[PDB]
């Protein structure tokens, strides 16, 4: 019966920001609401229990605070490591979460562009990868050209969580053809737009150099 | 402090169980004082806690009810462990499951249902597809900040684990989030930041762990 609604669903703030979220129940005449934050790829770590202790190991700037049906949670100064998303929870369900997200200045990718190797081509397929590196906000565009054709439908991009030191994101972006394809042409390029450029970056390289 | 060690496939065909195992160390399974649950976490349907296991003169159970009529949870005393058993799966299970202590923590003395340690998580994937290892190609760095790598391809289920150097070279890494191809396998690549200058005396090697299909594979990564 018990239910949590979390607000808001996300948030973004710079470092220092004090941070506030907040979740509320109902069908409850409980006090004791829990929080967890969980970062990429790891399990949830449990923060804040019965509304106001801190869970061991868990710093100074969080701290809850609740009354009646709305429960908050408090970071006093964000820092980059907490890029997480935080839930909360009361008996057996969790609320829905809040991605908290990390303000920082305009950081421009390193571009780096790799050619299939040897190895792949002998299996008849050729994967071209573009690298952004450590780059900030996340819009970004990623181009590919073969001997100056733009492409279009032959490439997938995946993009890295924010960065728990730094707040930056990076990017791959991986163009994939036949052998006899990629054999057929000479130039590769990965031309990138970011607002942190001041006109778009071009990598490329010459099949067979 | 205590420690949960999940093991079990991560793969299931549609209709059949899924078997998953947490093994316990610095508690008691059946402790007076401890509550064993497993808890799900799938991208659209959250946190999703399942069911449990706890020991008070007498062993009992809870299940949510969404799974109730499929799920069997049941404790080991012999190995300090306790199991999870889903049967008739559907692609609606495909998720992360973690098991979890709740009742252990205390406030004014009475033990709360806050979820103090969880075990790692496995990912489970219902999917009648066969369980494929990856190939793994290196990302040659070409030509002061020189990028390298390896393109892990063609891998059924996830996850896969990359490492560098044996875990000695993590500053830098950037291990990708895996794409689904329209091969219906995966693909993923990592990729490392290190200064130009340590290419010719500093070894690169990627380590690749892919757990469904057994596959650990090292692969040198040097210039070209």
């Amino acid at each position: 019966d018990i239910q949590m609604t979390q607000s808001p669903s996300s948030l973004s703030a710079s470092v220092g920001d004090r941070v506030t979220i907040t979740c509320r129940t109902s069908q409850s005449l409980s006090s004791y609401t829990h929080w967890y934050q969980q970062k990429p790829g790891k399990a949830p770590k449990l923060l804040i229990y019965a509304a106001s202790s801190r869970g061991s190991g868990v710093p100074s700037r969080f701290s809850g605070s609740g009354s009646g049906t709305d429960f908050t949670l408090t970071i006093s100064s964000l820092q980059p490591e907490d890029f997480a998303t935080y839930y909360c929870q009361q008996s057996r369900t969790f609320g829905q979460g809040t991605k908290v997200e990390i303000k920082r200045t305009v950081a421009a990718p390193s571009v780096f562009i790799f050619p299939p190797s040897d190895e792949q081509l002998k299996s008849g397929t050729a994967s071209v990868v573009c690298l952004l590196n450590n780059f900030y906000p996340r819009e970004a565009k990623v181009q590919w050209k073969v001997d100056n054709a733009l492409q279009s439908g032959n490439s997938q991009e995946s993009v890295t969580e924010q960065d728990s030191k730094d707040s930056t994101y990076s990017l791959s972006s991986t163009l994939t053809l036949s052998k006899a394809d990629y054999e057929k042409h000479k130039v590769y390029a990965c031309e990138v737009t970011h607002q942190g450029l001041s006109s778009p970056v071009t990598k490329s390289f010459n099949r067979g150099e | 402090q205590v420690q949960l060690q999940q093991s079990g496939p991560g793969l299931v065909k549609p209709s059949q169980t899924l078997s998953l195992t947490c093994a316990i160390s610095g508690d008691s399974v059946s402790s007076y004082n401890a509550v064993w649950n497993w808890i799900r976490q799938s991208p659209s349907r959250g946190l999703e806690w399942l069911g449990r296991t706890y020991y008070r003169s007498g062993w009992y159970n809870d299940y949510a009810e969404s799974v109730k009529s499929r799920i069997t949870i049941n404790p080991d005393t012999s190995k300090n462990q306790f199991s999870l058993q889903l049967n008739s799966v559907t692609p609606e299970d495909t998720a992360v499951y973690y098991c979890a202590r709740s009742g252990h923590i205390t406030v004014f003395g009475v033990n709360v249902d806050a979820f103090d340690m969880w075990g790692q998580g496995t990912m489970v994937t219902v999917s009648s597809a066969s369980t494929k290892g990856p190939s793994v190609f290196p990302l040659a760095p070409s030509s002061g900040t020189a990028a390298l790598g390896c393109l892990v391809k063609d891998y059924f289920p996830e996850p896969v684990t990359v490492s560098w150097n044996s875990g000695a070279l993590t500053s830098g890494v950037h291990t990708f989030p895996a794409v689904l191809q329209s091969s219906g396998l995966y693909s993923l690549s990592s990729v490392v930041t290190v200064p130009s200058s340590s290419l010719g005396t500093q070894t690169y090697i990627c380590n690749v762990n892919h757990k469904p299909s057994n596959t650990k594979v090292d692969k040198k990564v040097e210039p070209k």
